[PDB]
């Protein structure tokens, strides 16, 4: 049997998405229709023998992440229980510190998950290279272009053992192609280099990256295996919609159902849409590829809809065009308004993505991103929002262009 | 009585659509301007007209040869080898507009107002000297020319700008050379040393529609003077909102919002929601759903495509293919231009 560590953040890991953090937490962020961490619960309950998923976070236990955890234990047929630590460890020092409860029962191995890590999750072949193999830390990796990897934790291994022989969290210079995914499987093993790591803070807090991989990379612990399916990381709010695109585009393949079919009586279906039950949408109104319709969602007639979150709850009236943007939860948009944003997505193969950093401008203007509003807001009759980010409970009376609405 | 307009003069402002038919041609609330200002002069008295034409002659000698029964009067064209300022129109047409020795009307082409002709004749019979002009208040100086006499003084010397309309006695007609010179700038200027020019202002309702902006305020205007002169002219129903002047070849779709200050053109396909403030749109131009367009003129056979927002003075030159899910915002589009790309800056698409 085995276990899956789902590494959840807490309210400051959440801050780089902020306007959406506001009203859920980051994690239960709705991706494709399904909350961030239900990808990863989804994934790992496929596996044969997973016992226990443990979500380690510092997020407190509201009502929406105690309601969704008893949603998953009822969806998934697994225990899932959230492990709140008592101060932000880091990355290692959570999987340190819960020791005991990760290894209770003696699982043969347990994977661990960054939650804002968007993949197909290949959890059964990253298993079979580890029985074959044995080794303490096996990490997932990708390729990326020589100039995106750059933003991202590379890896130098060795092509023939597959060992790890050098790790850098961000270098400045180029290191290599093979780019960290933030999917791992340790053995038990594994958590007695993190006891020394934490031995040495004595003369609590242990970065796993800069910590444990950079430390032993090349000593015969740390290996790579590779894939090139699907992968993103969520740190903004507008990689969200990138994350939902390909997850859109997996669902060919893992749920077809959730994609929804043209039916000509019914609304215009190009491309990968996902389109809840609940949701009212009118039959004239065309929704574009890579679409994802909360629950409650009102759909006027003639809207267009391309590249979008309409969150739950969500109002958009007659002949609205929403282009590249997430519309929160609650917020209406008027007749003829136009909510655009630009397309910006991370993928590491793109050598013309910016490197998502965590400032929006560049000299006083606002890059051009994608276009958040927050929940509740309420977007005007025949007004448009361009590249802006609207902030929660704001009702405009204005066009907007290339500005945060605070 | 005879009456000159002046026509021809490449029109360098109201640029995209100059290219394609002239200045006068360029049909404002669905009637040509040029046609505007004869219909009024035929129908204030004067026989015989003369233009001035020298940019594009010909597509002018189709239209006004074939008005010309229309109307009832005579029209007699002046074609120049050369474009020859403002006042070689005169000097040109120096054998004719002698012919009897009366006052007659010097009409610019891109004047629209309350053509106060009869009551300017009475005007211009009291003061005997040899040519009155039209004046108008302006409650901005600085970019326009106030009549003493400058033309560019952006000081406040004087409020009043001149409306384009004269009145000439046949003493300044041999006055003037062949060679071009621009009779508002500097014959105006010997003729104020002269004293023999007079200012006669109007009751409202003035507008110069040579820029694109002020074509569309010149619309707002027209349409309420449209509204109080002839009621019957603009259309109504439970989707038209304000002034819509609806040619009868225009079709309009359902759960539309039309709102004030629109001018269809002949033929026009307004598909099924689209929603139209402060436009113009030209003969032939289709327009299709859930658009919104704001202070915008759509120019002859262009396709706007679906769930485009134009606005903000966005000018469409002849047959420009607009795609769909667009934004334009001051694009100024070149014709025989296809977009399919936003522009969200006031722009020049070539
Ligand atoms: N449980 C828990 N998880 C964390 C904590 N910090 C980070 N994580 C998770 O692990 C991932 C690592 O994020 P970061 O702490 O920003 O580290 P990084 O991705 O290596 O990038 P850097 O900021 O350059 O260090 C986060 O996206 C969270 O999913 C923590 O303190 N406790
Ligand atoms: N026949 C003729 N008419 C002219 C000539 N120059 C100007 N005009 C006329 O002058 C009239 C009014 O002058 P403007 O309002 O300045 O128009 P414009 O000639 O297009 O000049 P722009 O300021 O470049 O637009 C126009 O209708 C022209 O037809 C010319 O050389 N020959």
């Amino acid at each position: 049997m085995l276990k899956a560590v789902i590494l959840i953040g807490g309210p400051q890991k959440g801050t780089r998405f902020r306007p959406l953090s506001f009203e859920v937490p980051k994690p239960l962020f709705p991706v494709a229709g399904v909350p961030m961490i239900q990808h990863h619960i989804e994934a790992c309950a496929q596996v044969p023998g997973m016992q226990e998923i443990l979500l380690i976070g510092f997020y407190q236990p509201d009502e929406p992440l105690t309601q969704f955890l008893e949603a998953a234990q009822q969806e998934f047929n697994l225990p899932v229980r959230y492990l709140q630590e008592f101060a932000p460890l880091g990355t290692g020092g959570g999987l340190y510190h819960f020791r005991d409860q990760i290894l209770a029962g003696s699982p043969e191995a347990f994977f661990v998950l960054n939650a804002d890590v968007c993949s197909d999750f290949p959890l059964s072949a990253m298993l079979e290279a580890h029985r074959r193999q044995r080794h303490p830390f096996l990490l997932l990796g990708t390729t990326a272009n020589r100039t995106q990897s750059l933003n991202y934790g590379c890896i130098v291994e060795n092509p023939q053992t597959h060992e790890v022989l050098h790790y850098v969290e961000k270098p400045s210079t180029f290191i290599s192609d093979i780019i960290n995914c933030g999917i791992y499987l340790f053995s038990p093993e594994a958590l007695k280099p993190l006891r020394d790591v934490f031995q040495r803070n004595q003369q609590g807090t242990i970065r796993l990256e800069q910590d444990v991989f950079s430390a032993l990379a090349g000593q015969g612990q740390i290996y790579v295996h590779l894939t090139d399916g699907i992968w993103s990381q969520i740190k903004s709010a507008g990689s969200a919609l990138y994350a939902s695109r390909l997850y859109l585009s997996r669902y060919q393949d893992t749920h077809p159902e959730r994609l929804a079919k043209h039916t000509p009586g019914g609304p215009w279906i190009r491309g990968n849409v996902y389109i809840h039950p609940t949701a009212k949408v009118a039959p004239s109104a065309v929704l574009g590829p890579n679409v994802s319709i909360g629950k409650g969602v009102t759909v006027g007639e003639g809207v267009r809809l391309r590249e979008s979150i309409v969150l739950h709850g969500a109002t958009l009236q007659e002949h609205t065009c929403v282009l590249h943007s997430i519309v929160g939860w609650g917020s209406t948009v008027g007749r003829w308004a136009r909510v655009e944003g630009t397309p910006s997505d991370p993928n590491p193969n793109d050598p013309r993505a910016r490197m998502d950093s965590e400032s929006l401008f560049k000299d006083g203007k606002l890059l051009p991103a994608i276009t958040i509003l927050g929940c509740r807001v309420r977007i005007p009759a025949e007004v448009l929002i361009l590249n802006s980010i609207v902030l929660p409970h704001k009702e405009l009376s204005r066009s907007f262009t290339n500005q945060i609405i605070l | 009585m005879k009456a000159l307009i002046l026509v021809g003069g490449y029109g360098t402002r109201l640029r995209p659509l100059t290219l394609s038919t002239p200045k006068p041609l360029v049909d404002f609330c669905n009637k040509p301007i040029l046609l505007h200002q004869v219909e009024a002069l035929a129908a204030a008295g004067v026989d015989h007209v003369i233009l001035a034409v020298s940019y594009m002659s010909q597509v002018l000698e189709k239209e006004m040869k074939a008005q010309e029964q229309r109307l009832g009067i005579r029209i007699s064209m002046s074609h120049e080898e050369e474009p020859l300022g403002t006042a070689g129109p005169l000097a040109l047409a120096r054998d004719l507009l002698s012919e009897t020795a009366d006052p007659f009307f010097v009409l610019n082409s891109d004047v629209i107002c309350d053509f106060p002709f009869q009551a300017m004749v009475q005007f211009h019979r009291h003061h005997g000297q040899e040519g009155s002009i039209l004046v108008t208040k302006v409650e901005e100086p600085s970019k326009y020319g106030v009549v003493r006499f400058v033309e560019k003084p952006q000081v406040f010397v004087s409020n009043k700008i001149n409306a384009g309309m004269y009145i000439l006695s046949p003493a300044v007609l041999q006055r003037i050379q062949l060679q071009p010179t621009s009779i508002e700038k500097e014959v105006f200027p010997i003729m104020a040393k002269e004293g023999q020019l007079y200012a006669m202002e109007l009751q409202g309702f003035w507008m110069d529609i040579g820029q694109p902006k002020d074509f569309l305020t010149g619309m707002c205007l027209f349409l309420q003077s449209l509204r109080q002169k002839q009621p019957e002219r603009l259309c109504s129903g439970p989707g038209i909102v304000g002034n819509v002047l609806v040619d009868p070849s225009a079709r309009i779709g359902q759960n539309c919002s039309i709102g004030p200050n629109v001018s269809l053109g002949p033929g026009v396909v307004v598909e099924d929601g689209v929603c139209i403030r402060r436009c113009t749109v030209l003969r032939d131009a289709r327009i299709r759903s859930h658009s919104w367009l704001e202070s915008c003129i759509v120019g002859w056979r262009c396709r706007v495509g679906q769930w485009v927002r134009m606005e903000n003075v966005t000018v469409l030159g002849e047959d420009v293919i607009v795609n769909d899910e667009l934004y334009l915002n001051g694009a100024s589009v070149l014709p025989h231009k296809s977009i399919g790309e936003s522009v969200p800056e006031p722009r020049i698409i070539m």
